[PDB]
């Protein structure tokens, strides 16, 4: 439930950004939770279903999958990007490096809700979402 | 003389299948190199096996054991 | 069909220069790219695109975005930089070292805050270097001598793809003719990453406890390791002793670190306990820490501003004749939090995407300028988007590898007719500012 | 990336849209590009329309073929009945001259000619071919194992039969479709009389629903006895029969099976990581939730 | 056609079972893939040329799943059982109906290998070295387990025959033997036995040479597949001790090499290894077939790169003059 969390890289993610930050490849690569199978069962998350990742510094609806890179029971992971930084807390501990890995978060299975694109996320956080 | 198959869809271009193959390592790393042909070369980001006719592999498994995200399947049965 | 050798891949810290391009007959289409990883392949495939930005583009009142001339964009930026009270220029991860010198000059004229991706990435590491030092080495040294390799909190397989096949593990060096088979690879991180798949050991540590892990290792090294508890950080004492014995017997070791240490609790204290461990191991062996720098020339801003102002990052250029540096006070994220800025200039990075969204919200209150070759999040929430050449594809120059070794990148494509590069652009901005007489 | 015109008949777009969505996505993930067909209609459904008038069957199938002819592309299909109509009319009109002539002077009233220049493929046939995406490429693309699930295959009749008119080989006990399900990681099981018709062909589904449902119920009994957890199929007719007909069997008879029926493209999407919501598994009469619990 | 000669080849777990059905009579050549070592002394010896050798290194390392070390064409095999008699580490068995049955030995038509094992129980001292150094699991030591690692076999004080003082002579509690169908004659246990109480004689005699200057480094396949662990990677010297001699890349211990041939079959190099056997040691008299088999086993061989494609899926070595 407290479900500690980290935010890291993946080659598909790098590939995606160099295809383009506004591309379907980037959407598919970054909008991803890679959590543990035991945690998915205990929470009640169907594999490949949207889920509400809500930390103290935001919220994001992100697809929930299982990752080869075996997260031990009690860990989460989003490939870094728009979606992860919608929920990363900004605390720096007077070093300038925000808490990019190791912040608590609660996970709520919420299917039937769409995913927010990168443009929609950022331009709506700022207030520029024309479309 | 076996057959190796590389799953292009998850190959990242890491080049650790090229560096680790002991038939590739024959040219530059042997005294009086015998044969200078190479099984793999990473062209356009994925490992391409130049050994089309399956003449140089020796089923060593150094390349299957090397790829970080398993993507090389080694076939020990006649193609 | 004009094969070009010795090109540079401009993405990860590896700064790989063993790239071969087969440019088209007319010298403006890239056909096949050999010897590079996929992330790189895509960089070149994007650089050789036919439909790419060519002119700046301004935000009109309606909210759309229309083009303007380079001189008009330079005039806009110069006037705003002079009118502001503490502008902030951020980025420089992906630029040549002349791009990071021209920027230093521009903000010397202006008087704002000059900063790079070091703050949010490996700046906690520099802060430890300031505390303890940086016992390091070039990458050919680990290629030719390394007997033990430790990837503490890093993931080369997905961060730096051809790091293992070029510098650390698989190459058969001079004193390591046997190749991988005499290298002991230890990977520490809570996940079972692809680097751990390739590795021979794995110390699956609780996320955040690396300080306790380092302290355990160092008590073992200092000799009375019997005083360890039963388990430390989730790692078991016998495994700790196993890895420590291997480290002691190493003929020449090398430790690599990354976000596992620079982005968790005790940002810089993790790194400096690591450096202390390295300095302690050099009592009985030879060990060299080394930081997994991310972008190609992200060590370029460090050296260039080291020779110019003496400070690698978080530069307080507001006194106009003496600079200051204190990461907790002068860094981009802290200033964005405490709304201490007046203008944000996006140069060689993607602040909108890769900053926390509270910081982006705080920053967008002011004008926002982006100098990028292509569309990204910053160029989508900016006020004007000035195009610029891509390092290593449209323009060459010096870049700085992971280990501060300068690679010389080459040019393979001429940039689209009209597009200039950042050193020409920043120089024109500085000339116009001096024309405005400030 | 091979490119094919995507015929997309009536039932997949209008009753099971997840089938077509997964078709496009999974085909793109493997090296296939499925292009929309511009103004295609019902392939004159071979039973319900061929039983009425063979000449208008020929004319409508030929119109569907000449759309893709003008597109200059090869048809790709996901339905065995649509395969029958399109592929078989293409084959007949490539060889029978008086039928070419008749169809051409019917089509000349709408400024449109048939010349016989393209080929028709079933998507599963393409997935099985080695030149185009093969079984190994499917295995490569699979990212969720779908292990520990017993899955029964229904081949249908119009894809493989008659073997004197097709090129898929043995009709008595084919195993090719079982290899595609084995590629996904699910173990395909064998049941009694696996090559039996589902009962919906030829318009029997409409003419005599009880007769058609008895034919379907024979299959459902055999499949349950084998122990299947889902029924893969390569035909939206057969999927509609096995899906609606379970409900009609539950009401007209007293038999309960609750066996999910999924198109192979839907299973391929599940294997490649598509979401159940993105596959629209809520549009099936029979709940897929037990199967999803097993394979997820 | 006709059906009843039903030829089948099933991989039942770790055993590859090759079968020939009749109504009531079967024939089961069973290969235990956990014991095969990738030598070709089963392919060289096959009178009917059916056994071929596969991906030795990959299979012996666990990286290959759809194959064994050897492929037997069970349509060509004749179920003589010569392969079962002439395999140094018994990883091939013949079962006629349901029982391990060798008709050619029952009629004495073929000699067998004289591994000649023995452990003079009046000299062995229940030491633990011979079980520890044995490359294969072939030392069956039957000893009561004292307080070391377990509850007392008799007692720490009854491990020595003491009158409770002085010891009465000798203790020797238990009995140690060598499973004669598993020993490969490596001699790790005879060379390292403390009391010289083990008598094993190598089945093959000859010489094997390693041209270290032709090993391409990171290829310890030979080391991984050697059954008798004769091969080693010579340990790199420390600094201030290298003395201008850098290091060798590979070498062998002729004391422990049993002249099997797995190293040659596994090396992907060109001619790093030279193998030549000179004399096999047998009991049982001889046969014209056995003279042919001697001639086949005694031809020198070495690795090869770029063998012919028509035989892709198997190994072909170089014939040395
Ligand atoms: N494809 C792609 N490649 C990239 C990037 C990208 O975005 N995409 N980014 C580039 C840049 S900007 C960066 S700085 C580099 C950096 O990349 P790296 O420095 O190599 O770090 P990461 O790739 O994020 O993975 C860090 C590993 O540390 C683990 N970890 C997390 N928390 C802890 C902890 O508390 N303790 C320990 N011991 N480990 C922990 C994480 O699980 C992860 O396995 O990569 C560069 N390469
Ligand atoms: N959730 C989460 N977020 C993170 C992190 C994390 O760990 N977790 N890590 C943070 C860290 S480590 C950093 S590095 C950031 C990294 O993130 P960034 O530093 O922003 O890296 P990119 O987004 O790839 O920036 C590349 C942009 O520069 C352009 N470019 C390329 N060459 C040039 C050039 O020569 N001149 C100019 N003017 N532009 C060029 C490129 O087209 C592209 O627009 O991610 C940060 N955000
Ligand atoms: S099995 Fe060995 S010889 Fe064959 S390709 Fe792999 S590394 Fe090279
Ligand atoms: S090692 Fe694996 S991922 Fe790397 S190039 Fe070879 S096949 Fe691709
Ligand atoms: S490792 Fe980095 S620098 Fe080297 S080719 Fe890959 S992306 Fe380019
Ligand atoms: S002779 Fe060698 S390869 Fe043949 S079965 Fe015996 S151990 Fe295996
Ligand atoms: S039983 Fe005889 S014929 Fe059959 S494989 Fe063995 S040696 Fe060859
Ligand atoms: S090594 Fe010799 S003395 Fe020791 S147990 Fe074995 S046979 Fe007996
Ligand atoms: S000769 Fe070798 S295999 Fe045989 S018992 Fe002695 S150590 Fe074991
Ligand atoms: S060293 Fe001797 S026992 Fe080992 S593989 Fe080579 S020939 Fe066989
Ligand atoms: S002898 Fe053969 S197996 Fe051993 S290192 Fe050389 S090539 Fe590799
Ligand atoms: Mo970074």
């Amino acid at each position: 439930k407290t479900l500690n969390m980290i935010t890291q890289r993946a080659v598909e993610e790098g590939i995606a950004m160099e295809i383009g930050k506004t591309s379907r490849q980037y959407f598919d690569a970054c909008s991803i939770i890679e959590m543990n199978e035991q945690d998915m069962k205990e929470l009640g998350i169907m594999k490949n279903t949207n889920v509400r990742v809500k930390s103290e510094s935001g919220e994001v609806v992100v697809k929930a999958v299982v990752g080869r890179q075996t997260c031990y029971p009690g860990l989460c992971h989003i490939r870094q990007g728009v979606w992860a930084n919608q929920v990363v807390p900004p605390r720096t501990q007077s070093t300038g490096a925000p808490q990019y890995s190791g912040f608590p978060v609660t996970v709520e299975p919420v299917p039937n809700e769409r995913l927010k694109t990168a443009l929609e996320l950022v331009q709506g956080a700022v207030g520029m979402w024309k479309g | 003389a076996f057959a190796v198959h590389v799953n292009m869809e998850r190959c990242t271009g890491c080049n650790n299948c090229v560096v680790a193959c002991p038939v590739n390592a024959l040219e530059l790393n042997t005294v009086n190199p015998s044969s200078t042909d190479k099984i793999y070369k990473v062209i356009n980001g994925d490992a391409v096996i130049l050994d089309v006719k399956h003449e140089l592999c020796a089923g060593c498994g150094i390349c299957v054991d090397a790829c970080p995200y398993d993507v090389i399947q080694l076939s020990g049965q006649p193609p | 069909p004009k094969v070009i050798e010795n090109v540079g891949c401009p993405y990860c810290g590896c700064s790989c220069d063993d790239v071969r391009i087969t440019v088209s007959d007319d010298g403006k289409d890239i056909l096949e790219v050999e010897n590079v990883c996929a992330i790189g392949t895509e960089i070149f495939k994007h650089g050789c695109s036919k439909d790419r930005i060519r002119l700046p583009r301004m935000r009109q009142p309606d909210g759309s975005m229309k083009d303007i001339s380079y001189e008009e964009a330079i005039d806009w930026t110069a006037r705003h930089l002079l009118k502001a009270k503490k502008p902030l220029m951020y980025g420089f991860g992906s630029t040549n070292c002349e791009g990071q010198a021209a920027a230093a000059r521009v903000m010397e004229i202006a008087g704002g805050m000059l900063d790079n991706c070091a703050t949010i990435c490996h700046g906690p590491s520099f802060l430890a270097i300031f505390d303890n030092g940086y016992p390091s080495c070039t990458l050919g040294e680990v290629k030719n001598r390394a007997d033990v390799i430790v990837y503490w909190g890093s993931n080369p397989a997905h961060a730096h793809p051809r790091h293992m096949s070029r510098y650390s593990i698989f190459p058969r060096g001079f004193f390591t003719g046997k190749g991988q088979k005499k290298r002991t690879v230890i990977v520490i991180d809570p996940r079972f990453t692809d680097t751990a798949n390739v590795a021979d050991y794995h110390l699956q540590v609780k996320q955040g406890h690396d300080y306790e892990l380092f302290n355990a290792f160092r008590m073992v090294i200092h000799g009375h390791g019997k005083d360890l508890p039963d388990e430390v950080a989730g790692i078991k004492k016998e495994t700790i002793l196993e890895v420590a014995e291997i480290m002691k017997n190493a003929r020449f070791g090398t430790t690599f670190f990354g976000m596992g240490l620079t982005h968790t609790d005790g940002r810089n204290h993790n790194i400096d306990i690591a450096i202390s461990l390295t300095r302690d191991l050099n009592k009985i062996s030879k060990w060299t820490i080394m930081a997994m720098r991310g972008h190609y020339n992200i060590a370029g801003p460090g050296v260039v501003w080291s020779w110019t102002f003496g400070f690698p990052y978080c530069l307080d250029l507001t006194k106009q004749n003496h600079a200051h540096m204190n990461p907790g006070e002068t860094s981009s994220v802290d200033m964005a939090m405490r709304d201490e800025v007046d203008m944000f200039i996006n140069i060689g990075t993607d602040a909108a995407a890769h900053f926390p969204i509270p910081a982006v919200k705080q920053l967008k209150k002011h004008p926002w300028v982006t100098i990028d070759p292509s569309i990204n999040m910053a160029s989508e929430i900016s006020d004007l988007h000035i195009p610029v050449c891509i390092c290593g594809v449209d323009v060459g120059g010096i870049v700085y590898r992971m280990d501060n070794v300068p690679i010389q990148f080459r040019k393979v494509i001429e940039p689209p007719e009209g597009v200039m590069d950042d050193e020409t652009l920043l120089n024109k901005i500085a000339d116009r500012m001096e024309e405005l007489k400030a | 990336m091979h490119e094919y015109a995507f015929f997309l008949g009536c039932i997949a777009p209008n009753r099971y849209p997840g089938c077509e969505a997964s078709a496009i996505k999974t085909s793109e993930k493997v090296g296939i590009k499925l292009l929309p067909l511009k103004g295609a209609s019902c392939c004159p459904a071979p039973g319900a329309f061929g039983s009425i008038d063979l000449n208008v069957w020929y004319a409508m199938a030929a119109r569907n073929l000449v759309l893709a002819e003008e597109m200059k592309k090869d048809i790709a299909l996901i339905c065995n009945g649509c395969y029958k109509s399109i592929w078989e009319v293409n084959h007949i009109l490539k060889h029978n001259d008086e039928l070419r002539d008749n169809v051409n002077e019917v089509l000349a009233e709408i400024d449109m000619q048939f010349k016989g220049t393209i080929d028709v493929w079933h998507l599963a046939e393409l997935y099985y071919d080695d030149k185009v995406c093969g079984v190994q490429k499917i295995k490569d693309s699979v990212t969720t194992p779908l292990s520990g699930a017993k899955v029964a295959a229904h081949y249908g009749c119009h894809l493989m039969k008659p073997k004197k008119e097709r090129h898929f080989g043995d009709t008595e006990n084919p195993m090719w479709f079982e290899e595609l399900i084995g590629a996904l990681g699910a173990e395909p099981i064998q049941y009694r009389n696996k090559m039996q018709c589902c009962g919906a062909g030829g318009g029997v589904r409409g003419y005599d629903i009880v007769h058609a449902l008895d034919i379907t119920n024979e299959k459902l009994i055999n499949i349950q006895e084998a122990g299947a957890d889902a029924i893969t199929e390569l035909c939206p007719f057969c999927q509609l029969q096995f899906d609606r007909g379970q409900i009609e069997i539950k009401e007209k008879f007293g038999d309960v099976y609750n066996i999910p029926v999924l198109h192979y493209n839907e299973l391929l999407g599940l294997a490649q990581g598509m979401s159940p919501q993105d596959l629209a598994l809520d549009l099936h009469a029979i709940d897929c939730t037990p199967f999803l619990q097993k394979v997820l | 056609s006709t059906l009843f000669p039903k030829y089948s080849k099933t991989t039942d777990g770790s055993k590859v079972i090759m079968e020939q059905r009749l109504l009531q009579q079967v024939n089961n050549l069973i290969l235990d893939n956990d014991i095969c070592t990738g030598c070709g002394i089963c392919s060289e010896v096959c009178p009917e040329e059916a056994i071929s050798v596969g991906a030795v290194g990959g299979v012996r390392r666990g990286l290959v799943d759809d194959a064994a070390s050897i492929h037997v064409d069970e349509t060509k095999c004749s179920y003589c059982g010569v392969c079962v008699i002439m395999c140094p580490f018994s990883a091939l068995a013949l079962k006629v109906d349901g029982e391990e049955r060798l008709p050619i030995l029952e009629k004495e038509g073929f000699p067998t290998y004289d591994k000649g094992t023995a452990i003079d129980q009046d000299k062995c001292v229940r030491c633990n070295i011979c079980d520890d150094v044995c490359p294969r699991d072939a030392i069956d030591r039957d000893v009561p387990l004292f307080e070391g690692e377990d509850k007392e076999g008799l007692a720490k004080g009854q491990a020595v025959e003491l009158k409770i003082r002085t010891v009465v002579g000798q203790k020797k509690l238990g009995n140690v033997n060598i499973i004669d169908e598993d020993c490969c004659t490596c001699r790790w246990c005879a060379i390292n036995c403390p009391t010289e109480a083990i008598t094993v004689n190598k089945i093959f005699e000859g010489e094997i040479t390693f041209h270290a200057e032709k090993c391409p480094g990171g290829c310890s396949t030979c080391v991984d597949v050697c059954p008798a662990n004769a091969i080693y990677l010579p340990t790199p010297k420390p600094a201030k001790d290298m003395k201008g001699q850098i290091e060798a890349k590979i070498a062998v211990n002729k004391d422990f090499c049993i002249l099997c041939g797995a190293c040659v079959n596994a090396c992907p190099g060109e001619d790093i290894i030279y193998l030549r056997r000179d004399s096999v040691k047998i009991k049982g008299k001889e046969t014209d077939l056995f003279k042919k088999i001697k001639e086949k086993l005694f031809t020198p061989r070495t690795s090869k790169v770029k063998e012919q494609p028509s035989l892709a899926g198997s190994v072909e070595l170089k014939a040395v003059s």
